[PDB]
């Protein structure tokens, strides 16, 4: 097809050096499945529109689609699965600037409901760290020290949205070079692991240390910040009512 | 004087009365009891049943040319069974005939001294006109012999109505090819109205009908054999016949019922059948009328039971074997196929997810086909996104072939509770195949709701 | 590697025109994996021996291996999965060339979960076959007793020289974990019997088997036919 | 004038902490990693570093003839004293009695030197010992070696003398490559000097306090009087190995494969009798051979001093800290799996790999065999490499019985598997009674 061919070649340029030929082939062969899912989400009207968007790198959606996409986020909250190592760097590494997420650029999240539907079995037990690594298309063994989770609760998510702080990823913000349009993550031939994708404001963790947090997480299971201080897109610090939780995922 | 020879030699004739006038229909060959055919968005399932008819009418139909009459002599052969009999014309002794018109007393019986076709016909014409002039005013019973049948084949409708099918197709119009395809359903009804009957005494001995001049070799020259023994025409009925054809293109199961009711005079389910049906009435001599109003038909039937100088016509006769004076019957044996049809239309499942939760569907259905023997062949199908998580505003269209059945649709949503991880919102078996199967889910995680509605 | 090239090349020659390239390049790129499986089973001593055996199309192996391989067939019996493709057509055989089979213990560990429940017809992915196990899955079961007497007669055979590979092992794509040992087991009823499967299996006692020379023979032991039930 | 009352007054008035003016504070311990590990070929060498403290206050000070120490000598209490390099205070002195403890001598043991310089007291010591020989005829210390300051405090012997007489490789003891131990054999007699009634009584009338200050006497260097010198011979022993067994120190012999290289030295007068063997009984008879007091004479070995202010015994306080280095070497191994049973088997093989961050804390890398839960039939066998730093090795092999109540039973389940060169994990038996074992080669 004309647009899919143009998509194929645009991919070959922006993909980074260390994306295997196998994964890249997988990205090429599954491309239409991800176009169709975006069309059925009414993220775009057609395959063509989706491929033109990937090629143009302008990830621009109708505001009505984004408002409908957010409903499940307002209902259940937002989730960001992380490794232990990446968690500690948010608190301990000074060049990480004591924020969770890339400061004013935000944190990639999915809906909390989508991660509970997917990372747990039918009976609600956490899946193995192997499965979850595979679902999230991260390197083998990345979560062997446990699967940690950031959680914006429903109130925090509604109040963040009232402020107009929820963002959709753009073609130049999103897998590193495997990003696709449609507010959706790319997940291989197993398209059932594709979750919605949005960008939430970063969390300020000024004067907090990973020691205390991880200690609290072994004690209670989670560390929590009542009414946390988020980082608005303009770089400001601003306090928003709600609960932001950090936790180690547990059956 | 060859009387004793005619008697002895006819008596020696050796045949089976049933088989010598047997009429055998062609025997249905290889055929599939169920066929499935896919056109566009349609699935047509043809269904066939093989049926048998065994009748032995003793009133034989008359075509038109006929030179059959009371006391005629004929050959019991193939051509008799096809209403085109072979006469045996020799010289004849005097023969008494009797008409049954009322009020005539001894004038109803006369003796024709040379009982050829011309002479008997003239004697009857004299009887009938004398009755018109001096007896019709001051004495007539209506005698109507009525038959109805769906039409499935030439042989079948011939047996069923006791009427030569060529005359039916000639006067009406029977499309057997369309009937076989399941495209036309046809009923035919025959009103035989007898105004009078002329009868002819049975000869005490076979030779008695023959002049003393006649020899058995003269009879063998004329066709008499064990293969075609002689027949004496004992009765002929005169009157008029009215043929009624009810034709439709509906595949409804009640077309026969709707058709019988219209004929029966039975006075709105049938209105769908009857408004899209066509009606043909023929009065034989051919006063033919086609119409979509059935009263016009009823009017034709009522306006043609009138007997005056419109005369009556030979319409049927009864014969005996000369050797025996036993009534000769014609055994019709044939196979035919009753053909039904049903048309199904493809549909579409329209999924719309407007809830606040993560949902999943399980959508299953079967697709039916028929092998070369007409046995079902179930192909299980399943939606390829079954069990995939969905969030609002997801929506999609799942096409279903016209041959789908056993449609099962389940939508569930992830409550995420320690005791209730997934909750069902919609759980439906035997979903109706319709042009639109609209599957909506909505609500909140704790209070979800949905429905399947059809359009 | 002269062996990989000769292997790769000779498979390229012998495959069927209509096998999709997705199959065909998965087969080429898992070959080293299946060569390793056969070395670990002592079917062959090295990868080159494995490829050389493939390219020669003569799968001959050492008795020591084959008798050790058979220990689980003698212990648990044999198992053939079939879907329909099950009999009423015409030579009342089930094909004197034999029946491809794996050990009963291997199907029972691979096709059931850790509790003991039968997998979803997942099973299609296991036998690398889509939509064919939808009716359900059938299993031909040579019991352990039948099986031992079959081998005393010396009637168990190994496949020799498309997707066949040496080492008495089924190919199964990238998921070599579904590769099972394959052996060839020997070969007046109708359908009707499937009633007895709805009622209960179908068990034949001392059945009449077929041989490499086409003779019938009547060998002590049970033989069952069933729908795999969970 | 008679300076006696000023010298007594001023010395009495001297202001100092006795402990602190002769403090010998050890070499400052530079930053260190408690644990580190290095991979080399199939080896993992782990250096472990433990920080320890020494605190001794000896009142017998090692003498190094490389002199100015002698009974009734005057020295300065400064840092130079604490490193066996005392500064003397030489003035015109007064009659001073000395006493030698040689056995049979009675009142002939005591002798008064009119002017007690080093020469005159050495002469009297010379006469006295000669007479005893003609007409009249031990303290042991052992300790491992970790640093010069520690071995000094542990043996009360200057480290330069040890380093001069026996090779001591401090830099490479720090790498855990050498476990070194040293023993000292310190005897024959003691000459003592009577303590003055008052501080001034050791000085002649010409000695003034100003002259004493010029020769170094201050609150920061108070005057010391040498009251006792011990004489004899010292026998240094060194035991040097390159083993890594924890049992090395128990060397302490003062059975074992470890036996490595040895060294023994008898202190001569001048700077000796250096002998090096690979058998110990040669050394251990060397000590008894070097144990006779003849005209083989006796040399100064240690001495005791008092502060002249109040005749308190002078202790040199050694408060220092050192590092214990412990080196261990591990070797990579192989898990050998062999399946000779008649059932279908599955394995769960799990282990940790261990490393150390630049802070010395352990970093656990979890680790699993990529064929875990794969089904295996007989005669399957394979070799699973384990790196030299593997730890917490878990091996489980399990059987598919296929009974509808025990679909799988554990045949082998070990959880603390020894990392060794060969880890032989064999399973066999029947489906009804499986057998499994782990052996080590």
């Amino acid at each position: 097809n004309m647009e899919r061919d143009l998509f194929e070649k645009k991919f070959k340029e922006i993909k980074d050096k260390w994306v295997t030929d196998k994964q890249a082939d997988e990205f090429i062969e599954t491309a239409d499945k991800y176009a169709d899912k975006a069309v059925q989400m009414s993220a775009v009207a057609s395959r063509a529109e989706y491929y033109r968007m990937y090629v143009s790198r302008k990830y621009h959606y109708k505001k009505e689609f984004v408002e409908k996409l957010k409903q499940v986020y307002k209902e259940s909250g937002a989730s960001h699965v992380t490794s232990k190592k990446d968690l500690m760097l948010a608190f301990d590494d000074a060049k990480r600037k004591s924020t969770i997420g890339r400061q004013e650029n935000g944190l990639f999240v999915t809906s909390f409901a989508e991660d509970m539907a997917l990372l747990f079995t039918d009976q609600g037990k956490l899946k193995s760290a192997d499965q979850i690594e595979n679902i999230k298309d991260v390197d083998s063994g990345k979560y062997s020290d446990g699967v940690y989770q950031y959680e914006y609760d429903s109130e925090l998510t509604k109040n963040i949205d009232k402020l107009g702080y929820i963002r959709t990823a753009s073609g130049d913000t999103r897998a590193n070079s495997l990003n696709i349009p449609g507010c959706q993550t790319w997940s291989g031939k197993h398209i059932e692991n594709s979750e919605s994708e949005l960008i939430f404001p970063s969390i300020s963790v000024k004067d907090l240390k990973s020691k205390a947090v991880l200690a609290e997480i072994d004690a209670k299971g989670y560390f929590e910040i009542i009414d946390p201080t988020i980082i608005a897109p303009n770089g400001d610090h601003k306090k928003v009512t709600g609960r932001f939780k950090i936790k180690k995922m547990q059956d | 004087d060859h009387t004793e020879e005619i008697n002895d030699k006819i008596y020696s004739l050796n045949y089976n009365e049933l088989e010598v006038l047997a009429k055998n229909g062609e025997t249905i060959e290889n055929f599939v009891p169920k066929e499935g055919v896919k056109k566009a968005d349609k699935f047509i399932v043809i269904e066939r049943k093989k049926k048998n008819i065994n009748t032995t009418p003793v009133d034989i139909s008359i075509i038109d040319v006929t030179d059959t009459y009371p006391a005629a002599l004929q050959l019991a052969n193939k051509g008799f069974t096809e209403n085109k009999p072979d006469a045996v014309v020799t010289k004849r002794n005097p023969q008494k005939i009797h008409i049954d018109l009322p009020g005539m007393g001894d004038k109803a019986t006369v003796e024709v001294n040379d009982p050829t076709y011309a002479n008997v016909s003239t004697a009857i014409d004299n009887l009938v006109n004398q009755w018109h002039d001096n007896y019709s005013g001051g004495n007539l019973p209506a005698r109507t012999q009525y038959t109805e049948s769906m039409v499935y084949s030439k042989s079948q409708i011939e047996a069923a109505l006791n009427v030569n099918s060529k005359i039916l197709d000639g006067t009406l119009g029977i499309d057997f090819k369309s009937i076989s395809k399941g495209e036309k359903k046809v009923m035919i009804a025959a009103y035989k109205q007898i105004f009078y009957t002329v009868s002819a005494n049975l000869p005490n001995n076979p030779a008695d009908v023959f002049d003393k001049s006649v020899t058995f070799k003269e009879l063998q020259r004329k066709g008499v054999s064990n293969e075609a023994p002689p027949l004496f025409v004992s009765n002929v009925a005169y009157g008029r016949t009215v043929f009624v054809k009810l034709e439709t293109s509906s595949k409804s199961n009640d077309v026969e019922a709707a058709f019988s009711a219209a004929l029966k005079g039975t006075d709105g389910k049938y209105s769908d059948i009857l408004e899209n049906s066509s009606f043909t009435a023929v009065v034989l001599g051919h006063n033919k009328v086609v119409t979509k109003d059935f009263d016009v038909i009823r009017n034709v039937i009522k306006d043609n039971a009138t007997f005056s100088r419109n005369p009556a016509y030979p319409i049927s006769y009864t014969s005996v074997f000369l050797k025996n004076n036993k009534i000769a019957g014609v055994n019709n044996r044939s196979e035919y196929v009753e053909t039904t049809s049903t048309e199904y239309t493809s549909g579409k499942i329209n999924l719309s997810h407007q809830g606040a939760y993560v949902a999943q569907y399980e959508i299953l259905w079967d697709e039916i086909n028929y092998d070369d023997k007409g046995k079902e062949v179930i192909t299980k199908r399943r939606w390829d996104n079954n069990w995939y998580s969905k969030t609002s505003p997801f929506s999609t269209v799942i096409p279903l072939g016209a041959n789908s059945r056993n449609i099962r649709i389940m939508a569930r949503e992830c409550t995420g509770l320690a005791w209730e991880w997934w909750r069902k919102v919609i759980d439906e078996r035997d979903v109706k195949l319709s042009k639109e199967i609209n599957v909506n889910i909505s609500g909140s995680t704790l209070s979800p709701y949905g429905s399947i509605t059809y359009k």
